[PDB]
DNA sequence: AAATTGACCAATCAGAGGTAGGATG
DNA sequence: TTCATCCTACCTCTGATTGGTCAAT
């Protein structure tokens, strides 16, 4: 594993970053960083979880419905409503 | 409720703020024609770091597709939050600092305990 | 630090503590400091460009 | 006065997307 | 058996990475 893989690319999390703030707002190099590293923990916290159901049933893949109940689980239950439909149209 | 974390930790404009930009969310997420391709992060970045973690054998492409959606979501409501305090500091620069302190309004963010001290 | 933190957290983070420290390990890292570039390559492109007398990379027509 | 640092520019190359062939459920 | 969709390897084609200067602080 190559050690950049660990994380997001930070362009695209500083451009995301950008059109959540006014224009004429600046980002320290710092804030991107610390950003780039939340998402990506965002990812793994809730891939462990999921990934740990999926052992103990004895499931080799993760699916979409493995991630939304991490989510609740693990205390984003907003997240995981919202992505509900999201999940139920990609599958029709 | 399954929507306190929206509001969480918020004061006065600042939870009409962020609600609305769920709500927008939400409605975007029940719209009938996605292209399930365009995101603002790559698919095989997020499956990447997915599979950093030894534990997790195979990914069906629902899980990068749902994550590509869910980490948008969280870049933008965490910058929303922590700009916040960086106009009340009076300043145009979003630092680091602004974003551990709107990481302290919320437990929902405490799994980032270790990575922003 | 807290004692307690999210209940609906704190098994997770525990177990995700092990599994950074784990990783950290795998990617020999051992400073607490990113690089300041990641490809040498890219690097090397980044200082060969031609630039204005601004610094900036020269505009495209 | 001196130090710090973030936006700006876009071309090259590490890598994202696509998928054939094989395997699995 | 047929269907759905994963894996890896290989091929296109590309968009994230990147730093000298200026200006704000």
């Amino acid at each position: 594993m190559k050690e950049q893989d660990r994380w997001l690319p930070i362009a695209n999390v500083a451009r995301i970053m950008k059109l959540a703030l006014p224009e004429n707002a600046k980002i320290a190099k710092e804030a991107k960083e610390c950003m780039q590293e939340c998402v990506s923990e965002f990812i793994s916290f809730i891939t462990s979880e999921a990934s740990e159901k999926c052992q103990q049933e004895k499931r080799k893949t993760v699916n979409g419905e493995d991630i939304l109940f991490a989510m609740t689980s693990l205390g984003f239950e907003n997240y995981a409503e919202a992505l509900k439909i999201y999940l139920s149209k990609y599958r029709e | 409720g399954t929507w306190a974390n929206v509001n969480q930790g918020l004061q006065g404009t600042a939870r009409d703020i962020l609600t609305t930009y769920w709500q927008h969310v939400i409605n975007h997420l029940e719209s009938d024609n996605h292209d399930y391709k365009i995101h603002q992060l790559p698919l095989a970045r997020i499956k990447k770091v997915m599979k950093a973690d030894p534990e997790v054998k195979m990914i069906s492409a629902e899980a990068p597709i749902l994550f590509a959606k869910g980490c948008d979501v969280f870049i933008t409501e965490l910058t929303m939050r922590a700009w916040i305090h960086a106009e009340d500091n009076k300043r145009r620069t979003l630092q680091r600092s602004d974003i551990a302190a709107a990481l302290s309004k919320s437990d929902m963010f405490d799994f980032l305990i270790d990575i922003v001290p | 630090s807290p004692l307690y933190v999210n209940a609906k957290q704190f098994h997770r983070i525990l177990k995700r503590r092990v599994a950074r420290q784990k990783l950290e390990e795998q990617l020999r890292l051992t400073s607490k400091g990113r690089k300041p570039y990641l490809h040498e390559s890219r690097h090397n492109h980044a200082m060969r460009r031609p630039r204005g007398p601004g610094g900036r990379f020269l505009t495209a027509d």
